[PDB]
RNA sequence: GUUGACCUCGGAUCAGGUAGGAGGACCCGCUGAACUUAAGCAUAUCAAUAAGCGGAGGAAAAGAAACCAACAGGGAUUGCCCUAGUAACGGCGAGUGAAGCGGCAACAGCUCAAAUUUGAAAGCUGGCUUCGGCCCGCGUUGUAAUUUGGAGAGGAUGCUU
RNA sequence: AAAGCUCCUUCGACGAGUCGAGUAGUUUGGGAAUGCUGCUCAAAAUGGGAGGUAAAUUUCUUCUAAAGCUAAAUACCGGCC
């Protein structure tokens, strides 16, 4: 529902000249996929790890 | 770089003239060399996993003992002379690297 | 049984021959259909020639080493050097040799000449016609006699260097110091003997010192 | 990038951590059939390898096998044959336990296509095989242009021929010196080493 | 306690689907003899054949080298001629017996695993629709784009498609 | 948006009860053992296989297995003509 909403303003936006990045901000969510994960700590940008038991 | 041959067939270099040249290194003979991603990961698993019983049986065996049993044991597991050289070569770095530690 | 002086037979008719027994008996109607399908082919390529040009290789056995024949493809390395993109090539009727590679530079250079007045010989009609580019024909000399075998047009010039020469009397070089018999043996007796005389060689240095 | 790390741990089947899974693991089976679905695979990366996917109309079955050497069926010892064949009791079967155990898998899904399969416990008395299957009929399936080859008739059943993995090992197809008598296959090359050709100007 | 999820195992004349049999001249496998020859006969030969069993197509199989070579080196696979009754095997008896190179027919190359899109699962079966889309579901224990050793990734630089 | 070419400090992931060894049976022209299969042991990172006589020491040559697809030259009178 986000998401869908998201693109099509964004899209409206680009129709009349401004160009994306401009009403939108950066994000920050939560992180999670198996290998995924394992590439954020071998990178060391991670700064807390939950495992399922 | 490449020698010369002699020109004349029958001999030490025979062969026919000509200059041979130097030919850039093909990337499928760079099959079995060290990788700085690889030897990560086989480090941590060597300390997760552990060893194994025949590596145990010849650790006791090489220290505080000689060595010939040592190779004769480590071939008769693995199978081939040269294998078992190498093993042993290799299995001595990690007991001297703990005896120094 | 032998009974007279005859050579000892030895004919490999023991299993159930008969069984797979075959006989060429369409010969002549086969090469009708072969024929048939060439002219075909040529129908569906239709300015086009039919073959694919080949590079010129040596013969790979000591015996055989003499003579020249077609391979079947021309090495990454002499693409490059002639100017010809990797991936056109192969549209344009060149064909490429994934796993050849240049000791010398002979061959090189043979190759290299065979592609520089190949594409001095080469057409190429555009993709559209109401739209010509830069790298196409410009439709004015695009009508001239072209070739169809390939082959014939472009086989190997001579298999076999030229048989005889002739030089000037008092311009003919002279032998080997002595003799060039006496070279043959000798050359042949130093490789019989490489590595006892390198150890005696070795073993007398350490030792003294 | 796990999955490496799965790779290089399961290479490892004498460690206390790797020998002490297994153990508990083959209990687990010999209680079930000698044929049952798997919900997923026990070897992720292994079936990944192979071409395993993760998506509607791949499947995945568990099998057990005897083990052991085949005995030649003949009542009582007698073979009514010349002494230099009449063993019985050290015979050899010439095709691999995993090729029996494809086959009778197939014959239990008899609308689906085999891919492959590989070793996942052993025992005295039975050795456990993880086959990989794809259905043909699927839309999903028929989608996908790096698959979809497998639907062609001419895939039909292409495990009991001897066209998986399993199958090519157990025939001579491989390049050099060595497989010479079975480059191409046996039998053809027989023919051709004992056929009799005569032309028409001899 | 109540309620709501997950995992494994089931029922249903639930919705939609699919295999068996025939034919088997040619093809891919498994299993597998003896008559006969050796002037007897047991290893050997007939034969890696006949009979039995399983599986497909108009062709099937094989196939883009963990190849051949020891050269001034060739370059997927298939077939004919030659290599050659040769190297070799064999109560070294009767007998059996390939391969490289060379000429020709026909030619055609490629995709997946192992990498974090992480500034946005960008992917897909089914049902309804008026054709614009919507809903449940699959799926993060990994579906698309990107890469397959000929390389490639990451950087500059100017051209072309 | 996507694609191709020329240069580069540096990086450059590559398939496991598999490869290999011992032993048994079968087969091949393959001979201190060519391929296949059962049992026991069971690897490595310039590593591994092969280089047609078993073994040790030191060099050299050539490719990169244990996952997959694809027409033509070829066989056949069983089916329809």
């Amino acid at each position: 529902q986000e998401k869908k909403e998201r693109l099509l303003r964004e899209a409206t936006a680009i129709k009349e000249g401004k160009k994306k990045e401009d009403v939108s901000k950066k994000p920050y969510t939560v992180k999670y996929g198996l290998n995924h994960v394992v590439g954020l700590i071998e990178n060391k940008k991670a700064s807390l790890v939950l495992i399922a038991n | 770089a490449p020698v010369e041959r002699t020109g004349l067939i029958r001999g030490l270099n025979k062969g026919h003239k000509t200059t041979r040249r130097v030919l850039k290194e093909r990337p499928s003979r760079r099959k079995g060399a060290q990788s700085k991603r690889t030897q990560f990961v086989r480090s941590l698993i060597r300390e997760v996993a552990g060893l194994a019983p025949y590596e145990r049986r010849v650790i006791e065996l090489l220290r505080n003992g000689k060595d010939k049993r040592a190779r004769k044991f480590s071939k008769k597991k693995l199978g081939t002379f040269g294998r078992a050289k190498r093993k042993c070569e290799e299995l001595q770095r990690i007991i001297a690297e703990s005896r120094r530690a | 049984a032998i009974k007279h002086n005859q050579q000892i037979p030895n004919n490999h008719f023991r299993k159930h021959w008969q069984r797979r027994v075959r006989c060429h008996f369409d010969q002549p109607g086969k090469k009708v259909t072969r024929r048939l399908a060439r002219r075909a082919k040529a129908a569906a390529l239709a300015p086009r020639p039919v073959d694919k040009l080949r590079p010129i290789v040596r013969c790979p056995t000591v015996k055989y080493n003499r003579r020249t024949r077609l391979g079947r493809g021309f090495t990454l390395e002499e693409l490059k050097a002639a100017g010809i993109p990797r991936l056109l090539a192969p549209t344009i009727g060149i064909a490429v040799d994934h796993r050849r590679k240049n000791l010398s530079e002979e061959s090189l250079a043979a190759n290299v000449q065979r592609l520089k007045d190949y594409k001095a010989r080469l057409i190429l009609f555009p993709r559209k016609s109401n739209k010509p580019k830069k790298a196409d024909t410009p439709k004015d000399q695009q009508t001239a006699e072209t070739t169809t075998s390939l082959r014939t047009s472009f086989g190997v010039e001579q298999p076999l260097a030229p048989g005889f020469t002739e030089i000037s009397k008092s311009e003919i070089p002279a032998g080997i110091e002595g003799g060039a018999y006496r070279a043959l043996r000798k050359a042949r007796s130093d490789a019989r003997l490489v590595g006892v005389r390198e150890k005696r060689a070795k073993e007398k240095a350490e030792a003294e010192a | 990038g796990a999955l490496k790390y799965l790779e290089e741990l399961s290479k490892k089947k004498q460690s206390d951590v790797v020998r002490f899974l297994l153990r508990v693991r083959c209990w687990e089976y010999r209680q079930l059939n000698v044929i049952h679905r798997a919900s997923r695979p026990s070897r992720p990366d292994k079936a990944r390898r192979l071409g395993y996917k993760a998506k509607q109309g791949y499947v995945i079955y568990r099998v057990r096998v005897r083990r052991g050497g085949r005995k030649r069926p003949v009542p009582k010892g007698a073979t009514y044959g010349k002494p230099t064949n009449q063993g019985v009791n050290q015979l050899k079967y010439q095709r691999s336990l995993r090729a029996t155990a494809e086959e009778r898998v197939g014959r239990r899904c008899s609308n689906l296509r085999v891919l492959n399969s590989y070793w996942v416990n052993q025992d005295s008395t039975y050795k456990y095989y993880e086959v990989i299957l794809v259905d043909p009929n699927h839309k999903a399936i028929r989608r996908d242009p790096r698959i979809n080859w497998i639907c062609n008739p001419v895939h039909k059943h292409r495990e009991c021929r001897g066209l998986t993995s399993t199958g090519k090992k157990s025939r001579g197809l491989n390049k050099g010196h060595r497989f010479n008598k079975t480059r191409a296959g046996r039998r053809k090359t027989w023919k051709r080493h004992n056929t009799l050709s005569l032309w028409r100007y001899r």
